[PDB]
């Protein structure tokens, strides 16, 4: 089987920043998982990468030039994105996957959410 | 048909370099977490790392981290593992294992042998059915592979086709620090002018194959 | 950082009878979240990878017979094998999944426990060939007894050896369920043309007074 993800269709970055919560499937206490955004239709661009801790502890990384932060919550995660540029402006989609406790777990591909950068 | 095949194993000097390898058929690789599970000969089993279906996700067991990584490769089936800065105590036979709920499926293992010993063909002797060697109408006849490193080797009786009241034993560690093990077969003492038996010995470590016929003394 | 102790650590039980193998974890393994205990069972034969029974504590893996039921929660768990098959005889595990590092027990030998066999004991003396190599290897063979606890002791004329031999045990046979031992004597070969009688004492439970297996050096 697969996770799901719900996340909003548009969101609008005021001051250049936004918060895109991922809402899964799946109950994310107390597991180690990893979430990801993704930036472009293709996918190629790796945004943000929130490693998850059986002891709820968070190991954020940004890795493509962007200013990202995360916030866990239950089926969810969140990506705070800060100083984004308005040529930023595009479709972005959240990944995750759970290794423990098992099965090992991705999501389904999701829809994506539009950010508009004002 | 699931299959794991391992690879890669063998005998390296301590502080040097291993890459083991696992090729999978049969499920849809890219699907499923797969790990390595270490076993020291006559131990118990430890786990050793595991790795996501995507490779995105890398988890170390405490005596393997910094020195060993766990990768893979969707598009070819095949799962790796790079010992770096090998110590005598990882010296175990590596399993890779298919995970599902637990690990449901297990290949059947490579040996990594840790140590500065040289590559040792084994000699072998001979244990002769004599009268000393007949007891309660039964008589016993055998193979001593003495001396040889590393693990392992294997033992037939005429190549291949006897194997009732065969008897291989383990292998012990001499003192030398050369392995030796006997193989042994018993039969009626009145058979013993009425078959040919020969042990068939190879230890692929060292290219050795002998093929000792033993005669009764 | 979980660690598993299970116990016994070696456990002996009649064909058909029931064996009971015990799993302690350091640390709660259920998972409030699914109420599921992450808890697997392996068996593993010799020479032969482990084999999955049971996961999720106490649910059993497609082709696990009936006879084989996890049960329990959070911290003691048990493997139950209701009516024990010659080919049952393994070693057990059990492990948590779930939280890494991932951990096993030390294991659980399960054997057959049989009525007592008596060894049939050989000596064979070191080959003509060993001899040229300058070494000397005299092997006692024991073949089908039960229980395993059994003694041997290396005289050499009349005078018992201590740490210059070695024994070795198969595991239990599929149609016997006994063991067979292994005990080699290594000298120089200098040391061998010194002495002329050569012998076991096998020391067992089927036995009534210990049986002596000799040769004279040249006979
Ligand atoms: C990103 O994070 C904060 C929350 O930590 C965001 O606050 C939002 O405020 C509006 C105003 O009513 C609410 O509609 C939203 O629900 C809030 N978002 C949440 C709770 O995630 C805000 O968008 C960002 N930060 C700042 C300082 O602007
Ligand atoms: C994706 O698109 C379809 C059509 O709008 C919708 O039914 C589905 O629920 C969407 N996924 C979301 C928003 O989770
Ligand atoms: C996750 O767990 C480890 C111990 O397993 C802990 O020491 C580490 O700080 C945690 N992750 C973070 C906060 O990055
Ligand atoms: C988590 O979310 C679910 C909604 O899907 C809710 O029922 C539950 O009470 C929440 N709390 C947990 C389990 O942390
Ligand atoms: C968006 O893209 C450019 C790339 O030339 C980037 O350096 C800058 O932040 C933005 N400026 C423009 C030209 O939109
Ligand atoms: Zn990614
Ligand atoms: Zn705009
Ligand atoms: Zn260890
Ligand atoms: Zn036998
Ligand atoms: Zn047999
Ligand atoms: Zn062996
Ligand atoms: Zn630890
Ligand atoms: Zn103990
Ligand atoms: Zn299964
Ligand atoms: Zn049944
Ligand atoms: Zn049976
Ligand atoms: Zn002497
Ligand atoms: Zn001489």
């Amino acid at each position: 089987n697969k996770i799901l993800v719900k996340q909003s269709p548009m969101l609008v970055a005021y001051d250049n920043a936004v918060n895109l919560s991922c809402k899964y499937s799946y109950n994310l206490f107390s597991r180690e998982f990893r979430a990801s955004l993704h930036k472009g239709l293709d996918s190629a661009v790796e945004v943000c990468v929130v490693y998850g801790n059986y002891s709820q502890q968070l190991q954020v990384y940004s890795k493509t030039g962007f200013n990202c932060d995360g916030k866990l919550g239950n089926e969810s995660v969140t990506f705070y994105l800060q100083n984004l540029y308005v040529n930023q402006t595009d479709i972005y989609f959240c990944k995750i996957e759970v290794m423990y406790p098992p099965p090992y777990l991705d999501n389904e591909k999701s829809n994506g959410t539009i950010i508009h950068v004002k | 048909e699931v299959q794991l095949l391992e690879s890669g194993g063998g005998l390296v000097q301590p502080g040097g370099s291993l890459r083991l390898s696992c090729a999978a058929s049969g499920f849809t690789f890219s699907s499923y977490a797969m790990s390595w599970v270490r076993q020291a000969p006559g131990k118990g089993l430890e786990w050793v790392s595991a790795i996501s279906g995507s490779g995105g996700s890398t988890y170390y067991a405490d005596s393997v981290k910094g020195r060993f990584t766990i990768s893979r490769d969707n598009s070819k089936n095949t799962l790796y593992l790079q010992m770096n800065s090998l110590r005598a105590e990882d010296t175990a036979v590596y399993y890779c294992a298919k995970s599902y709920g637990a690990f449901d499926y297990w290949g059947q293992g490579t040996l990594v042998t840790v140590s500065s010993a040289s590559t040792k063909g084994p000699s072998v002797f001979p244990l002769a059915p004599s009268s000393k060697s007949t007891s309660g109408g039964t008589a016993a006849l055998g193979c001593l592979v003495k001396d040889y490193f590393p693990e392992p080797v294997t033992v037939s009786w005429n190549s291949g086709a006897l194997t009732s009241g065969v008897h291989t034993f383990p292998a012990v560690l001499q003192s030398s620090g050369l392995y030796s093990l006997s193989s042994v077969v018993t039969v009626p003492s009145s058979s013993l002018g009425t078959q040919t038996y020969i042990c068939n010995v190879n230890h692929k470590p060292s290219n050795t194959k002998v093929d000792k016929r033993v005669e009764p003394k | 950082d979980i660690v598993m102790t299970q116990s016994p650590d070696s456990l002996a039980v009649s064909l058909g009878e029931r064996a009971t193998i015990n799993c302690k974890s350091s640390q709660s393994v259920l998972y409030s979240s699914n109420n599921k205990n992450y808890l697997a069972w392996y068996q593993q034969k010799p020479g032969q990878p482990p084999k999955l029974l049971i996961y999720w504590a106490s649910t059993r893996e497609s082709g696990v017979p009936d006879r084989f039921s996890g049960s329990g929660s959070g911290t003691d768990f048990t493997l139950t094998i209701s009516s024990l098959q010659a080919e049952d005889v393994a070693v057990y595990y059990c492990q948590q999944n779930l939280r890494p590092p991932e951990t096993f027990g030390q294991g659980t030998k399960v054997e057959i426990k049989r009525t007592v066999a008596a060894p049939s004991v050989f000596i064979f003396p070191p080959s003509d060939e060993q001899l040229k190599s300058g070494t000397a290897s005299v092997v006692c063979l024991l073949n089908n007894f039960y229980p395993r606890e059994a003694k041997v002791q290396w005289k050499v004329d009349n005078a018992l050896q201590s740490g210059n031999s070695q024994e070795s045990v198969t595991e239990q046979d599929s149609k016997d369920s006994t063991y067979s031992l292994s005990s080699t004597l290594t000298l120089s070969k200098a040391d061998y043309e010194k002495h002329k009688v050569y012998a076991c004492e096998v020391t067992h439970q089927g036995l009534s007074s210990p049986v002596t297996k000799s040769f004279n050096r040249g006979e």
